[PDB]
């Protein structure tokens, strides 16, 4: 969408995908709708390499295509759907975690190849893991396809658009059947990982553990077990959890769990009447519901992120003054600092501080028609959204720059470390035919110390940036889910 | 009002120090994956290594020049229809 | 030793001329000194820059 | 007159932070397994009055809205609650725990630079010549 995402992304294709169609897949971006002849013409490439890199991104459901006027073919890049390739190990993580080896590397083909049919990875997966024993080579394709059940009927691999002219319309329905395997040719049926389940999966193990650390230990069980319940009932963007009772949620309650009904009411209740207001209770004086607030819990997330980068930038007295003026909306400037006991000159400073980059706005109360600076009334107020949205902005150029320093370091000791791992194969080959300790003190002392000591720092510093990259890139998927939520498609 | 004949650096010292990092099991795990992801990618036939090679002149030495050209099957019947390699 | 090829002296006529505004970050790529100094002239024996 | 002594004051702040995290330590280590009563053994403003009162620090100060304004300083910071309660009108005050830990978007050392409009490569300032980049890979 803009230039920081744009940027990002392009390195993104490049060093995920080739130069040839992470150009096209930029020049993509920039153009909405495009037709093929056009764009062959003004990206300045061939047909043929054209062609291939549609179909590269064709593969991965990264660009779509619609009919237009006559009988044109219309294609589309899509940014969002680019952006997510920085959470695949975050995925697969959150699959081995719940799963074993068996969904981990059932979907990490899925990612890497989009559109494959379950009778490929069922054949990739069994060769794999028959090719990692030693003796027993023996790996049943049931329990193979027993976890692809299981991601089938938990709503994590749906079947893509089958197949029903210039071109042909591809079509969505509602049937995602399975159909009965053949183990030792099914074709026209695709699988591919479904992502905004991986997204509310998430955003349920951020809301038990913020509740969690909050305030108790047990209730975070109890609401954990009031977002399991709603799994198949609830969406992502309806706002309020389907109401639920205290008797239906002591009949579901974990096994080495042993809360009685009163106390587990009294639990209810203490969530209830709680500043936070993550569950709200409409009863009467028999019995009632209870209803799990999304939004307004998400808003106090992003709120707790603002805060946390305010003060690690700012300080914690700078914080302090930015959850005063949060609390007292439209404060004024001298009546401020009756309230935070802080000298006024370095309080003024850091006001100013704050202000000058786009951390609060300051709203104009004036008397007369004329503005008249002088003769006016200045207001301190903080927006939520905004701030979320200018620091998204920070987040993807801070991504892009990390990328960028780590590619940087490997090309000017590239012909080093190639030089160091050739030297490598001359050994490794030697010692299947005789170890000598001889040649073993050749590449001892044939290596010098500043030529050994580069990859000591390099792999380090790559090890560095790229943890420092998923601890980045969570904060945007923290921060992107607030303000889509708020987003209303008219 | 005062003025200032020396330019400020280009880097002014920071205010505090960043922050160190959180450490798992998992972490590692994830780092591991993420690098061998994309190594993985990059031998991929997806991966377009193979912008265009240029030789002038032919030499006797075609034996060590046996790559392998397996395309995946692009599937053209699920695949627009006037894209026809 | 030998010496290089080099264009003797490069003639070209103008095309077309095409209009645009820089940005900032350009604006200093382009530019050699910062002055943050206001004093135009030096207090000292005579008028130095 | 109003003073002012910023050191004493939060030195004072940290004592009563201290304090309120000790009567906490208390109502866990009690655990009464009815834990209503855990979630109100709160520490009103009459009792860190006694407090006051134990400390022995400086008696030119007025109680009440003293140690009223310097947990509201601690509600600022985020640390403790206030809940007030009509019978009369008492205050109670809890310790509250932070919600989520501090984010990952601050620990690269892109998010401490304050150089990141000029920052760009190709040119100046860039993640390729970062003094900050370097520091932080060292380290
Ligand atoms: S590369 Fe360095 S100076 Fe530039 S924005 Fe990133 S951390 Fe800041």
């Amino acid at each position: 969408m803009t230039q920081a995402e744009i940027k990002l992304c392009s390195l993104l294709l490049q060093e995920h995908f080739g130069e040839i169609v992470e150009k096209i897949g930029v020049h993509l971006i920039r153009t909405g709708s495009q037709p093929l002849r056009v764009i062959a013409h003004d990206t300045g490439t061939s047909l043929d390499q054209v062609k291939k890199a549609l179909c590269v991104l064709v593969q991965h459901n990264l660009v779509s295509y619609q009919v237009h006027k006559r009988g044109v073919v219309e294609y589309e890049a899509q940014c969002s759907r680019v952006l997510r390739m920085l959470r695949y190990p975050r995925y697969i993580y959150t699959t081995k975690t719940l799963y074993s080896d068996t969904g981990e590397l059932i979907v990490e083909e899925l990612l890497l190849n989009g559109k494959l049919t379950m009778s490929a990875v069922v054949k990739k997966v069994a060769d794999r893991l028959t090719e990692t024993m030693e003796d027993g080579k023996t790996m049943d394709y049931a329990e193979v396809s027993n976890t692809f059940v299981r991601l089938a009927d938990t709503h994590f691999v749906q079947r893509c658009p089958s197949v029903p002219a210039p071109t042909l319309v591809i079509n969505e329905k509602d049937m995602y059947l399975v159909p009965k395997l053949s183990l030792i040719p099914d074709d026209g049926i695709y699988w591919q990982a479904n992502l905004d389940r991986f997204h509310q999966h998430f955003r349920d193990q951020a809301i038990v553990s913020a509740v969690a650390n909050r305030m108790d230990q047990t209730s975070s069980e109890i609401v954990r077990t009031m977002l399991r319940m709603s799994e198949i009932t609830t969406s992502s963007s309806a706002p309020f959890t389907q109401p639920l009772s205290s008797n239906e949620i002591f009949r579901s309650l974990p096994v080495g769990y042993n809360i009685s009904k009163q106390v587990l009411d009294q639990y209810l209740t203490l969530l209830a009447d709680d500043p936070l207001e993550f569950v709200g209770k409409s009863g009467d004086s028999g019995g009632g519901m209870y209803v799990i607030n999304l939004h307004k819990a998400l808003a106090s997330l992003a709120t707790a992120t603002l805060e946390s980068v305010v003060q690690e930038r700012f300080g914690s007295r700078c914080a302090r003054i930015f959850r005063l003026v949060l609390q007292k909306k439209h404060i004024e400037q001298k009546q401020v600092e009756d309230f935070a006991m802080i000298p006024a000159k370095e309080a003024k400073d850091m006001l100013y501080k704050m202000l000058s980059e786009n951390f609060m706005s300051l709203q104009e109360i004036p008397k007369t028609p004329d503005h008249a600076p002088s003769r006016t009334f200045y207001l301190y107020t903080v927006n939520i959204l905004s701030a979320a949205r200018m620091l998204l902005h920070r987040c993807y150029k801070s991504i892009a720059n990390l990328i960028e320093r780590r590619q940087f370091e490997t090309k000017e000791n590239k012909r080093l470390l190639e030089k160091s791992q050739r030297v490598e194969a001359i050994i490794a080959s030697m010692q299947a035919t005789g170890a000598e300790e001889a040649q073993l003190q050749e590449i001892e002392e044939m290596i010098t110390a500043p030529e050994r000591q580069q990859l000591e720092t390099l792999k380090r510093n790559v090890n560095k940036l790229d943890a420092s990259e998923i601890q980045v890139d969570e904060t945007i998927f923290l921060l992107e889910s607030y303000i889509e939520c708020t987003m209303k498609r008219q | 009002p005062d003025v200032v004949l020396k330019p400020p650096p280009l880097f002014p010292d920071t205010d505090y120090k960043p922050v160190p990092l959180k450490t798992g099991e998992g972490e590692e795990y994830m780092l591991a994956l993420k690098q061998e992801l994309r190594e993985t990618m990059k031998r991929m036939p997806y991966f377009i290594e193979t912008p265009e090679e240029r030789q002038d002149i032919e030499r006797y030495s075609k034996r060590y020049m046996k790559v392998y050209k397996e395309e995946w099957i692009p599937d053209w019947r699920r695949l627009p229809r006037e894209m026809m390699p | 030793v030998k010496e290089q090829f080099r264009e003797t002296d490069v003639a070209k006529k103008i095309s077309h001329i095409c209009f645009g505004m820089k940005s900032p970050e350009e604006m200093r790529q382009q530019a050699h000194i910062q002055v943050v100094s206001k004093n135009l002239y030096s207090q000292d024996n005579q008028h130095a820059p | 007159d109003q003073d002012f002594e910023s050191e004493f004051v939060e030195v004072l702040n940290q004592q009563c932070f201290k304090f309120l995290q000790s009567k906490a330590e208390t109502a866990r280590e009690s655990k009464q397994n009815p834990m209503i009563q855990r979630n109100s053994s709160f520490a009103s403003s009459h009792e860190v009055w006694k407090y006051i009162c134990e400390l022995g620090i400086s008696k030119v100060e007025l109680s009440m809205e003293d140690i009223e304004t310097i947990l509201n300083t601690l509600i600022y910071d985020g640390k403790v609650e206030m809940t007030i309660i009509a019978a009369g009108h008492m205050k109670l005050y809890r310790a509250v725990n932070p919600i989520i830990p501090p984010t990952g978007l601050v620990r690269a050392p892109c998010g401490l630079c304050p150089v990141f409009d000029d920052c760009h490569e190709g040119g100046e300032i860039s993640p390729s010549n970062c003094i900050y980049m370097t520091e932080w890979l060292e380290f």
